[PDB]
């Protein structure tokens, strides 16, 4: 079937992942193909649910890896990270940048 | 042509009988030279003010006289004295303002009389005296105000009558007393506001009654006396409720129309004992709290009853409903459901917008003819896996907005329609296989759609 | 427009009839065509309504002319007429037939 | 040269000369040896690792990231991570830990993100997180927690994101997350939360998103009041019955709110006041709503749907509260008279079916230039002023099915796409093909009216 995968189809690959793994749906264009991973690749984040654990792409502007959607974990270099989000600026609440790029 | 009024077109009826068509000739009056042996005379659309300078009785062979679309204002009393063979008389679309006071009397052979589309408002009593053969009577599109009960009493041979498109506002008791032979009565498009409790008690032979398009405020209980009634219409009124045992007096009823009535309540026993009744529809009767009893009326094939407050169903409800094919109880307050197994021949079911929390095992067992099932917008927390195990003919299924988390795939393979949107806890995938022939799919999540060959970058979740 | 007709369309003919006339729709080759008559031809029966007076076919077994649907006025010869309907028999409620066919 | 890249493992250069070592799905009994320092990334995942260690390898002062998932660890000794001064991220998911390491995790000064999900932990010893000054991200989902470890969490004033989902937490005491001032994202979904204190969230001022979904709440979480900087709020799939008056007064700059799959029967009128960033509002089957809700200071609604209630009427100037609105669905209520609706421009769709409406006046739909679809089916509409539909250029779909019409207003309305008139039994007159080009879908009370369009781009028509 696949590496740590319980049910697959010839066409779409893995349909159901082993207990604590995450399913990743990849577009091979056109057809969708299902992979089964121990954790999610960069761009994706791990999401745990009682029926299906799923890898979910992070659509956050200029984010590299994330905690969920709406919250970025490590931002794209050349861009400051402030409270899970990524800005050029970075307020004004009272941030500024150390020897790092993590607007305090 | 000999005796065939110049300009008119004639013909032989039976051999040597004469049929004369002088219709649409715009005659000021009728021709003086008219052959006896005439068995049919059509004078229609002819601007005829008066009859006559020289009227023509003594045409004892006249079977049928047509006098429509003429500008007649009255009829002289001796006008039709000669005609012993007159079967049908047509006097519609004239400016008659009352039934001919004596002119119509003792036409012994007269069978059908048309006095519609005039301006008649008064019907003098015994204007119909001695019409022993009269079967059919038209009095629609007139300005009547009351039932001429007195005048109608002599017509015991009447079989059909139309008092439609008038201004009749009330029906007195025994208003049609002597009319024992009457079969078809049309009172629609009137201003009937109230009618007596014994207003139809006369006519035992009545089969069809049309009270439609009127201003009734309550159910017509006079109906009780019409045992041979077959077709009944009182739609487009302002009736508010149907009483218990409303149609007890009228078995062998076949069609009943009461739509466009703001019906709020209906008695449970109101539709009992109508073995020939095939379809029942009850929309928006908010004040209904219990499922109606249908004893002795098992031949229902389509039952729809919506917009009420029905809490639950008798567990042996289906016992009363074989032959039933479509059942629609949407928009009520249903929580638990009976077996439904007894209700075979069921092909369609619509139970949407109820408050159903669970689908048990037996609740849809052995429904071999069932093709379409809608349980959308319920609060169905769980479905027993084998609930759908035994539904071979099932092709359309809608479980949208039900707070489901999982799904019973068992059985049901290759159905045509499947709708699962709004079940946000339903996240796992579903293969294209286990499901060929799906022509319509709805799903809570786009990737689940993609698993069926859709999903862009047509369903959809979104 | 037409004989006693108030509004017509190029495709369907007459759309509205003069006050007390009846509209007759003739359906030929999937297309409807509207005529305006003083009364309805045999096969049809006259139906008066406040919006539209209309000629209506009485699809009643073996009926020649009729009062409404569900009630036949003149039945076909060779068939007895009983209470607006047409039978070979004709009951038993208490009918029988003289020199006519109107049980 | 191998570089001393633990035989069987795959290494590679990170920064300047920092080393990343992947010894993951190798099924190791324990972790390597040699494995020279300068390692800035160490992945040991899916590796049958019972214990750490016979020989552990501290002195890896350069370790930025340690992955230890799927290794089947049952406990962590106290000195396990002592060497690692550069550790930013530690991964310990999918192991059989039954409690947070009592001391083993302490004073990892640089640790920024810690993953302890998918274990069997049920106990969190207080001060197990002591001295974690850099900790921003914490995972504790798919565990066997029972209550909030308030004591242990009190030290983490640097937390920005935390997930305690898929546990069995049934209750949240007041101030259960006190010191967590920096926290932004809190995930408590898929728990058994039945009751929560009225001040149980009073701590976290920086909180922007709160996920209480898939829980067993019986009442609205009013603690919400204190979360001023809250942006996204979810408490759907509970057993909540009502939204109280001024429920979201405490949280302007709210953008998305999820409360579906809740058997909500009543909603306060002022309950949805002052949420200028709120874009969509849907209220299905709230039977006990009898009045249209007030929406002062929240005018940027684009889609408002509110059905299955008892709304008797609308203030005549309701639309003044509703510019930018595009979709309006007030089906299945008890509406008789209708306001102007003219003020509600930008409206594209209107659904007023199954109401008790008896008449449609002139101004009630004037100047709705963007309006495409109008459904008035199953009303008791006896009459329509002819020019009611005169000013609807974009109108293409119209549904007047099952109404009390006898006649029809053709004026305006020419060349729409959909027209539905079935159930209007008093509608007997005919309709010309012209006055109606582009009609691709038609429903008609009488078949003969359909035939007038060519039926027994292709266009249809049914009785
Ligand atoms: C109410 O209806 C009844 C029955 O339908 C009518 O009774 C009928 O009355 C006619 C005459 O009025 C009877 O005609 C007969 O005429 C011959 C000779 O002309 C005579 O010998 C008979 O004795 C009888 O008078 C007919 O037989 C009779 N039928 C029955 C069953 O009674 C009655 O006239 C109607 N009354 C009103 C006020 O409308
Ligand atoms: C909740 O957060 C506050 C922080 O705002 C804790 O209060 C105390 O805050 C000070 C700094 O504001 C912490 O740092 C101290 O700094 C000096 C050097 O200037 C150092 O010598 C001390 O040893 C200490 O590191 C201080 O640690 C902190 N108090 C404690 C007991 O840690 C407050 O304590 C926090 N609550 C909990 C339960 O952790
Ligand atoms: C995993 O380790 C155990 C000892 O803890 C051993 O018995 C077993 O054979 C190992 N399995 C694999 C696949 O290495």
């Amino acid at each position: 079937c696949a590496k740590g995968c319980e049910l697959c189809s010839e066409v779409n690959g893995c349909l159901k992942c082993s207990p604590k793994l995450f399913i990743l749906l990849e577009r091979n264009d056109i057809r969708q193909v299902g992979v089964c991973l121990p954790s999610c690749p960069p761009g994706y984040f791990d999401a745990r649910n009682p029926d299906m654990n799923k890898c979910i792409k992070c659509k956050i502007e200029h984010c590299e890896a994330c905690f969920s959607h709406n919250f970025c974990t490590k931002c794209k270099e050349g861009l400051y990270l402030h409270k899970g989000r990524c800005y050029p600026a970075c307020p004004e609440g009272s941030s500024a940048a150390n020897g790092t790029m993590e607007c305090s | 042509l000999r005796g065939c009024p110049t300009h008119c077109h004639c013909e032989p009826d039976g051999r040597m009988l004469l049929r004369v068509d002088c219709s649409d000739l715009g005659l000021s009056e009728l021709p003086s030279n008219l052959s006896v042996f005439t068995s049919y005379l059509d004078l229609s659309m002819n601007n005829i003010s008066q009859l006559l300078p020289n009227p023509l009785p003594s045409l004892r062979f006249l079977e049928e006289l047509r006098l429509a679309g003429n500008a007649l204002t009255y009829i002289p009393k001796g006008a039709f004295t000669g005609l012993y063979s007159l079967k049908v008389l047509m006097l519609q679309n004239n400016q008659l303002r009352h039934v001919p006071t004596e002119a119509l009397q003792n036409l012994r052979s007269l069978q059908s009389l048309r006095l519609d589309a005039n301006h008649i408002s008064y019907v003098p009593p015994s204007c119909f005296s001695g019409l022993h053969s009269l079967r059919h009577l038209w009095l629609d599109d007139n300005a009547l105000t009351e039932i001429p009960v007195q005048a109608f009493r002599s017509l015991s041979a009447l079989q059909a009558m139309t008092l439609a498109l008038n201004k009749i506002h009330h029906i007195p008791d025994y208003a049609f007393g002597n009319l024992s032979s009457l079969v078809v009565l049309h009172l629609h498009n009137n201003r009937i506001h109230s009618l007596g409790k014994k207003c139809f008690d006369g006519l035992h032979s009545l089969e069809t009654l049309d009270l439609n398009y009127n201003n009734l405020d309550e159910f017509p209980t006079a109906i009780r006396t019409l045992s041979n009634l077959k077709e009944l219409g009182f739609h487009s009124n302002n009736i508010r409720s149907i009483p218990e045992k409303a149609f007890v007096g009228n078995p062998s009823l076949i069609t009943i129309h009461f739509y466009d009535n703001p019906i709020q309540f209906v008695g449970r026993s109101a539709f009992q004992h109508l073995p020939e009744l095939r379809t029942l529809t009850l929309n928006g009767a908010s004040q209904i709290t219990e499922f109606p009893d249908l004893t002795g009326t098992a031949n229902l094939e389509s039952l729809t009853l919506t917009g009420a407050q029905i809490s639950s169903l008798p567990q042996t409800v289906c016992n009363q409903l074989p032959n039933l094919q479509v059942l629609d109880l949407s928009y009520n307050l249903l929580e638990d459901l009976p077996s439904f197994s007894v209700c075979q021949k069921l092909q369609k079911i619509d139970l949407r917008h109820n408050e159903i929390y669970e689908i048990k095992v037996d609740t849809f067992q052995q429904l071999l003819s069932l093709r379409s099932l809608n349980l959308a917008w319920n609060k169905i927390a769980i479905i027993h896996p084998n609930a759908f195990s035994t539904l071979p003919s099932l092709i359309k299924l809608d479980l949208s907005s039900n707070l489901l988390s999982s799904f019973p795939i068992t059985g049901l393979h290759g159905l045509t329609h499947l709708k699962l949107t709004g079940n946000h806890a339903l996240q796992s995938l579903i293969s294209s296989e286990n499901f060929p022939e799906l022509k319509v799919i709805e799903m809570p999540y786009a990737y689940q759609c993609c698993a069926f060959g859709v999903c862009e970058n047509q369903c959809s979740p979104a």
